[PDB]
């Protein structure tokens, strides 16, 4: 069961995936989304995806389909391998740690506007050791 | 209850649509403004086959149904009456001409539907019972039958012959319907009388029952002998088969569960599914104002879907003729081929009536000698 | 009205029948339908084709022969020369009725491929020739190489036509002028028709009865300057129509009457004359003996009156009641007549308005014919048995068999002062048969009486119309015979003669199921589909063996019960036989093999498998794949073909085993892209997959009593048994054997996508 944080922050999230709100993900939105963090999928790969996760062929994405998609349970080795991914992709550099300066990096490539007083706080508030950096133990029990 | 002769030189009859165990559908055109409507011809007389006493109480059940859906009339989406006419041997009742049948033909050709349509549907119908709800009346009669179908694909209900009105404080105590839709209460209270009875866990139960036959294809409970079907809807035993349900969001399956309970206070009403995150949607909004913690989650959880997305389009399977040597109802393309060109061999075999159904068609059970041990 | 024909698909001379000449259609919708199929599929360059498929002028053939050989497999494809007429007759129906810019433009047409000769004046060729030379090219490129004037032409037809067309659309003339008939008006819709319907008494025990009930009539008598007799004596009347003795002319031949003629009021020397309706004639047949047939009749006669009734004034139909419509005592009417009688009055009955009154009121408003032209200008013993002997079984045998031995018209002498011939005491048979209502021998008699029903061809021919093949007689051939075309009345009742043979009782069961046929036709011509061939003792067989075990009898006893159903309860079990709704699914799969209910779309994918092959084999019988391009999917002669074909075998079970795996490898081959070059035996696939069937259910731990063998195909029952669909069904072990076979035949590689 769901509830309504979980929801605002699903909306928020699917507002951001958008930058021009239409009210669908489209296609050369979602190619922009795949190129602004460093991958290249080609047009067939694309569509590929689109027909996957649509029902149909009419080749847009709307809300509730975003909802199917994310509220599922993954278990634990593919869990574990999303989390590894996700990792690497905040760990451009070959530390294995997470710091302010790489957030902001991350942030400004998705097209956040923030400040450094903002990250900072964030950063702060999320770790628990207070050394600066988030350890994987962390990151998997933030993934809640 | 105006004279015939004014409705003889008001609509002309028309061709034949549809016939019934005792009435005809016939189209007919308002002479004045050339519109088109579809009438409802009943013979209270029944061919002078009836007694007088049928005759009596056939026509008392017209009456109140006239009296029933007078009051109801306004909705967008339930049966309009636009004219009535009685004589000492018919009733005619002038409703909407629609377009299509009913959603049996569409569920027949299509063998299954998928959840885009679904939800528009069953929105559709939470609002009709939620207002009927509002309004104190009770219905009873929910069927796939007694849907119709428009060419932009909306439906209103009809059949309000089982409707009648509930006075607060009562609880009824009578059975009535298709087996294979009554609720537990009905058939506890046909076998003993000492329960106080029923209400609107009937019509919560019949949207869950066809929730299910519109998503599986086939009714949750069903079996040739009457008998062990009602010992089988008591035990409430249901379950989802292994190689049919594995593509289907579990919101949809948490949602169908909570509509079928055994314990009627447990049931889930029409604004309670209403509030469900199934029919969730969003327009525009502004005011998402809230603490760094759900950023780093937000940022973090579209991370996770833009990577999840590719894994998930990696996941697919080759054709693997292989495998089609082996085993080809995995696949879902090849079981849904297979079930369409069963559907079109022998689709002259299925009509309404417990002695035929969609399930006799489809066998999942390992036919073997367990098929020995049946019932005591 | 869409197809010209049985065998041409379409012919550009429908033109004319919905043209300037003899406008006889409605429901203009089918007017544009076939106007703009005949455009899309006919028009040309210079011209339009005649129709598909013709070599009349052609650089082959052979003009020199006639008696074309069967080898039009694509030497008279695409190369019909052309014919100008067609397009000379749009300009006339353009500028007939509305239309101004459709005629400019056929006339700008028309004038470019015309031909400028002596004087110069106009000229219309008759066709077109394709030269002899560039011939491959239009095989590839239709309707693009030019042609060469061929033939003769001084056409007078067309143009005459031309210069009609011509002359009207200058304006000297006008469309009303050419037919004084107004002819052009015959998409006016009509809007309904009034029925007036009069009731009498036969005699005054009935008018009391009716005046009980609250019915006023009037009898048969007190109406003496209106006098009521039968259609037949109508009929005879009508049979000294036109005669001549100097010119050796007899006059209209005996034909039976319609319920559009004896409506109308008839005036015979200073007299008024009324003829009651056809059906309710009792010494033709037993078919108005029973009261519900009578009130469906009526009620299908009713309509049909107010459906059409393209006459002037108001209809008139007398229904008397008769001794016969009343109860067992006598004492009073039926429940269906009194229905019927209380559902004619108010104005509202069956689908049509009905008013009632009397023949008094009806007179001063209603159509009167005048008729001019008739004015004047130990055999001993055996009969002592049969007069001493009761019960109608022994009675009815000692007649046929003296029949049969001595007297087809012999007196029997079994009066002293009255000779009473055998054909005299079978006549009087019937008084005492139908007081008891015994449908047991009934039937019997009116074998021996060599009973023919009326209307029996038309009933044919409606059927036949229907692109429908139909068959007489019990299996096998030759016994069994195929009328594809109308037959005379004489030429049908002995070809049904000679089907029935010595049986004699399935000569009527095979006219009466025509009967039911042909009228359940026409109210609902969709229960039909799915079937092509229609063979009377295969349904006769379907009645007697679901009866049997309905009354888990044996075969005479079921046979007995069938014989005895009334004519009401037959036509309900044949509904309920075609409608459709161990040994459930056994007993589907039977049903459907006897009947050969074959899916909408079974040859077309046969055709497109046959496409991809090089034929399919059954048990030693092929059929070469040569046959696709010499015939279409839409010709009958390919369906019938493959009909043939299938049912070499004599189980349904294995003919629809048969079915369900020719379908199941059509379906397959879409998903691979070759060609498998080797004839496919589909015998091998049933096998292949009952042995995995029975090995996995040997697998499972099955016992051997579950797994029986049949006696004499080699098919488990359990796999008859076994459903369609689902992760067990005959489907999934139908693909693995077909997949396996196609494997066992491919060079190492499947390459499947889709």
């Amino acid at each position: 069961q769901l509830t309504e944080e979980q929801i605002a922050e699903f909306k928020e999230a699917f507002s951001l995936f958008d930058k021009d709100g239409d009210g669908t993900i489209t296609t050369k939105e979602l190619g922009t989304v795949m190129r602004s963090l460093g991958q290249n999928p080609t047009e067939a790969e694309l569509q590929d995806m689109i027909n996957e996760v649509d029902a149909d062929g009419n080749g847009t994405i709307d809300f509730p389909e975003f909802l199917t998609m994310m509220a599922r349970k993954m278990k634990d080795t593919d869990s574990e391998e999303e989390i590894r991914e996700a990792f690497r992709v905040f760990d451009k550099d070959g530390n294995g740690y997470i710091s302010a300066a790489e957030l902001r990096h991350v942030m400004t490539n998705l097209g956040e506007k923030l400040t450094d007083e903002e990250v900072d706080e964030m950063i702060r508030e999320a770790d628990i050791d207070g050394d600066g950096q988030v350890n994987y133990e962390e990151f998997v029990q933030m993934m809640t | 209850s105006h004279s015939a002769q004014d409705f003889y030189e008001n609509y002309e009859p028309k061709e034949i649509l549809g016939r019934g165990v005792s009435s005809v559908v016939r189209r007919c055109i308002h002479k004045p403004t050339s519109q088109e409507y579809a009438v409802k011809v009943i013979d209270v007389t029944g061919g002078g086959s009836f007694s007088p006493e049928e005759v009596r109480e056939l026509r008392e059940a017209t009456l109140k149904e006239v009296d029933i859906l007078r009051k109801v009339s306004g909705h967008p989406n339930i049966i309009q009456l636009k004219d009535t006419y009685e004589t000492n041997t018919f009733f005619f009742l002038v409703f909407d001409l629609m377009k299509r049948g009913e959603l049996f033909d569409y569920l027949t050709e299509k063998v299954t539907l998928s959840e885009k349509e679904t939800r528009k549907i069953m929105r559709a119908l939470l609002e009709v019972i939620c207002t009927l709800h509002k309004l104190n009346i009770v219905h009873r009669d929910l069927k796939p039958e007694n849907i119709l179908l428009d060419d932009n694909m909306n439906i209103k209900l009809t059949d309000f012959g089982f409707s009648c009105q509930l006075e607060p404080g009562e609880r009824l105590r009578e059975v009535c319907g298709t087996p294979s839709y009554l609720a537990p209460e009905i058939i506890e209270c046909s076998m003993n009388e000492d329960h106080p009875g029923y209400g609107k866990e009937v019509d919560m139960w019949s949207t869950g029952v066809i929730m299910y036959t519109l998503l599986a294809g086939s009714p949750p409970f069903w079996h040739r002998k009457q008998m062990l079907m009602l010992r089988m809807i008591m035990s409430g035993n249901y379950q989802f088969g292994s190689p049919e349900w594995d593509d289907y969001s579990d919101t949809v399956k948490d949602l169908v569960s909570r509509f079928l309970v055994v314990q009627p206070q447990n049931r889930y009403t029409a604004e309670e599914a209403l509030a469900h995150p199934f029919f969730q949607q969003y327009l525009v909004e502004e005011v998402r104002h809230f603490s760094p913690r759900g950023k780093f989650k937000v940022i973090a959880l579209t991370v996770l879907a833009s990577v999840r997305i590719y894994y998930q389009y990696r996941r697919v399977k080759p054709v693997t003729r292989e495998i089609v040597i082996r085993d080809p109802y995995a696949l879902r393309p090849l079981r849904r081929l297979i079930d369409a060109y069963a559907f079109r061999i022998y689709g002259h075999w299925v009509k309404k009536g417990q002695q035929q159904n969609r399930a006799a068609l489809f066998e999942n059970t390992p036919k073997a000698v367990l098929l020995s041990l049946a019932e005591e | 009205l869409p197809r010209a024909s049985t065998s041409k698909e379409v012919d550009a001379s429908l033109l004319s029948v919905v043209s300037f000449p003899a406008f006889a259609v409605e429901d203009s919708q089918l007017v544009e339908l076939t106007k703009q199929e005949i455009i899309t599929k006919l028009q040309g360059r210079y011209g339009c084709c005649r129709f598909l498929r013709d070599g009349y002028k052609t650089p082959k053939e052979d003009p020199n022969r006639l008696y074309y050989e069967p080898a039009e497999l694509k030497l008279f494809e695409n190369i019909e020369c052309e014919w100008p007429l067609f397009w000379t007759y749009f300009i006339l129906d353009g500028v007939f009725s509305g239309n101004a810019e459709q005629v400019q433009e056929y006339k700008e047409a028309l004038e470019a491929v015309l031909i400028k000769g002596k004087n110069g004046v106009p000229l219309l060729p008759e066709l077109y020739s394709v030269p002899p030379d560039r011939v491959d090219e239009e095989y590839q490129n239709p309707h693009t190489v030019d042609r060469v004037p061929m033939g003769k032409l001084p056409h007078m037809w067309g143009q005459s036509l031309y210069i009609l067309g011509s002359l009207m659309a200058e304006g000297f003339l006008a469309p009303g002028e050419i037919d004084p008939l107004n002819r052009r008006f015959s998409t006016v819709p009509k809007p309904d028709v009034v029925v007036q319907v009069s009731i009498l008494a036969e005699t005054e025990e009935i008018k009391t009865i009716l005046k009980d009930k609250g019915i006023y009539v009037e009898t048969i008598a007190e109406v003496y300057p209106i006098r009521v007799q039968p259609a037949r004596i109508l009929s005879h009347i009508y049979s000294s129509l036109g005669c001549n003795n100097r010119m050796k002319l007899s006059g209209r031949p005996y034909r039976h009457m319609g319920v559009l003629g004896t409506s109308k009021l008839y005036d015979i020397r200073k007299t008024i004359f009324t003829f009651t309706p056809q059906f309710i004639d009792q010494q033709q047949f037993y078919l108005a003996l029973d009261n519900k047939m009578i009130v469906e009749m009526l009620r299908t006669d009713l309509s049909y009156l107010c459906s059409r009734w393209r006459m002037t004034g108001q209809p008139t139909i007398t229904f008397p009641i008769s001794h016969s419509m009343l109860d067992e005592d006598g004492t009073s009417l039926n429940s269906s007549i009194l229905a019927a009688l209380r559902k004619m009055q108010d104005g509202y009955f069956g689908g049509a308005r009905v008013q009632t009154g009397k023949l008094s009121e009806f007179l001063t408003t209603s159509c009167c014919t005048h008729l001019s032209f008739m004015d004047p200008g130990d055999f001993k013993a055996l009969v002592l048995q049969l007069k001493e002997t009761s019960s109608l079984q022994e009675q009815a045998d000692i007649l046929y068999m003296l029949y049969t031995m001595k007297g087809p018209d012999w007196n029997t002498e079994l009066y002293n002062e009255r000779s009473a011939t055998v054909r005299e005491l079978l006549t009087e048979l019937y008084g005492k048969v139908g007081e008891i209502r015994h449908w047991g021998l009934i039937r019997y008699i009116s074998g021996i009486l060599r009973k023919k029903v009326e209307a029996l061809d038309e009933a044919c021919t409606d059927l036949l119309s229907h692109q429908k093949h139909l068959t007489v007689g019990l299996p096998p051939e030759p016994r069994e015979k195929t009328i594809s075309a109308p037959l005379p009345y004489e030429a049908l009742t002995q070809l049904i003669d000679e089907a029935s043979e010595g049986d004699m009782s399935i000569s009527i069961l095979t006219q009466e199921i025509m009967v039911y046929l042909a009228m359940y036709m026409r109210t609902q011509p969709g229960l039909f589909a799915e079937m092509f061939r229609l063979r009377i003792g295969l349904i006769i067989q379907v009645m007697a063996t679901e009866l049997a075990h309905s009354l888990r009898c044996s075969a005479e006893e079921a046979t007995e019960g069938l014989m005895n159903l009334s004519p009401s309860a037959m036509k309900n079990l044949l509904h309920h036989i075609l409608s459709g709704k161990q040994g459930q699914w056994q007993r589907r799969r039977r049903l459907d093999g006897a009947l050969n209910r074959v899916p909408v779309g079974f040859y077309q994918k046969v055709w497109k498998v046959l496409q991809k092959c090089h034929g399919l084999s059954v048990e030693g019988f092929v059929l070469p794949s040569s046959t696709t391009r010499e015939m279409t999917p839409g010709e009958i002669k390919f369906s019938v073909h493959v009909e043939s074909v299938l049912n070499r075998v004599p189980q349904p079970e294995y003919r629809q085993l048969l079915v369900e795996a020719i379908l199941v490898l059509t379906m397959l081959a879409d998903i691979e892209i070759h060609s498998i070059g080797s004839i496919i035996a589909v015998e091998k696939i049933v096998h292949i997959a009952n042995d995995l069937f029975l090995q996995e259910q040997k697998t499972l731990g099955a016992d051997d009593t579950m797994l029986a063998k049949d006696p004499a195909s080699g098919i488990c029952t359990l796999l008859y048994d076994s459903a369609p669909s689902g992760r067990f069904g005959t489907m999934t072990y139908l693909s693995k054997a077909a997949a396996t076979y196609v494997q066992e035949f491919l060079p190492h590689s499947i390459c499947a996508m889709q």
